[PDB]
């Protein structure tokens, strides 16, 4: 068969002896050759740069909305503010782990998040 | 030679602005008043361990470190970081070298990547195959050695290369002085001012009142 084809942390790499190959002929289920392709996604809170197809809206202030920036849902008062986020980041976030600040991915301008208006009646 | 380190090595451990707060974080840190090891830029380019990782810093007057090289076994049967600043630029490398019997530079390459007066200050780790870098740089009013008094360090890059390394050693330019100290797994209480910044820290393990 096609014996070009060979085998042997997180992410290890590695280059009797340790290599074996494959026997790959199209007569092998379970014996046949499988492609294989591994998606990692790095959430981490730098700017987003592989984001999906959805269109983004202008922005909105001093108003009430259900925000989404780079995949960060949420809802609140959108207001400009006087954080100064150092370039490596992107988000600030209170005690409670929830975001208190955002800076847009178009425009590099930091947004306090306010939530609405609220209330025992 | 040898000196302490003092208040120094710490790094924002994560991409996030806090403010006003007592922050606490565990990862691979410098632990404070710590020994470091230090070599001579005049009249000095060993090999080193690497270990869980480094804090590297050297204070300076004419850029004589430029460079560094890591791995496991440095010879040519293995994959071998090699970073390089040649003036304006970065460059960064990961091939089979077989490198120069002493290395300095002259005044399967899987992955690519580019880009006293002073301190200036870096910290380097391994984490599931990625090699991450922090760092600063400051002018310095101590004349001889690493300052006492506390400041911290910024990630610059951080690089998917899926390499081992237990080896490093640093490269000269050739025809100041330099620091090496080892990392440890410690918890570290971080003090982020009202200006998003991280302005004192407790190292938890240094002694009973830090704990
Ligand atoms: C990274 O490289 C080191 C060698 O520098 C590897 O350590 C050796 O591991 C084998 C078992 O696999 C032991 O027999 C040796 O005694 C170890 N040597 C040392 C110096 O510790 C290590 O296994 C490698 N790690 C990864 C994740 O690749
Ligand atoms: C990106 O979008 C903003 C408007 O949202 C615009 O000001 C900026 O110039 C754009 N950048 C580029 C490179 O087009
Ligand atoms: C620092 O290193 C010196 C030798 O250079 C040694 O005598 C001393 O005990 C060490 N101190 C600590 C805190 O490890
Ligand atoms: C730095 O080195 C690269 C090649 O490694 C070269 O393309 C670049 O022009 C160099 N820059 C300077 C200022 O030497
Ligand atoms: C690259 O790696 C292969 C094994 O996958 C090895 O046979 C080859 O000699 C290496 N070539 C270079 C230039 O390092
Ligand atoms: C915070 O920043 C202001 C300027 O925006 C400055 O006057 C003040 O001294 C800074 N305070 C601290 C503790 O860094």
């Amino acid at each position: 068969g096609n014996y070009n084809y060979l085998y042997r942390k997180p992410f290890e790499r590695d280059i009797y002896f340790p290599l074996q190959s494959y026997g790959f002929q199209p007569t092998n289920v379970g014996y046949q050759p499988y492609r294989v392709v591994v998606l990692s996604f790095e959430l981490l809170h730098a700017p987003a740069t592989v984001c999906g197809p959805k269109k983004s809206t202008n922005l909105v202030k001093n108003k009430c909305v259900n925000f989404n920036f780079n995949g960060l849902t949420g809802t609140g008062v959108l207001t400009e503010s006087n954080k100064k986020f150092l370039p490596f980041q992107q988000f600030g976030r209170d005690i409670a782990d929830t975001t208190d600040a955002v800076r847009d991915p178009q425009t590099l301008e930091i947004l306090d998040i306010t939530p609405c208006s609220f209330g025992g009646v | 030679a040898y000196t302490n380190s003092f208040t120094r090595g710490v790094y924002y451990p994560d991409k996030v602005f806090r403010s006003s707060v007592l922050h606490s974080t565990q990862d691979l840190f410098l632990p404070f008043f710590s020994n470091v090891t230090w070599f001579h830029a005049i009249h000095d380019n060993p090999v080193l361990p690497f270990n869980d990782g480094v804090y590297f810093a050297s204070t300076e007057k004419s850029n004589i470190i430029r460079g560094w090289i890591f791995g496991t076994t440095l010879d040519s049967k293995t994959q071998s970081l090699l970073i390089v600043n040649n003036a304006t630029n970065v460059v960064i490398k990961v091939c089979e070298f077989q490198f120069c019997n002493d290395p300095f530079l002259g005044v399967n390459c899987t992955f690519e990547y580019v880009s006293f007066k002073n301190l200036r200050e870096f910290v380097f780790k391994n984490i599931d195959g990625y090699f991450k870098i922090y760092s600063k740089h400051t002018p310095i009013n101590l004349v001889r050695d690493l300052p006492q008094g506390f400041s911290a360090l910024e990630p610059l890059v951080d690089l998917p290369i899926g390499i081992n390394i237990t080896r490093f050693q640093t490269l000269l330019a050739l025809h100041a002085a330099y620091y090496v100290g080892y990392l440890q797994p410690r918890t570290f209480l971080l003090k982020y001012n009202e200006n998003g910044t991280i302005t004192d820290a407790v190292d938890c393990a240094l002694d009973p009142l830090s704990e």
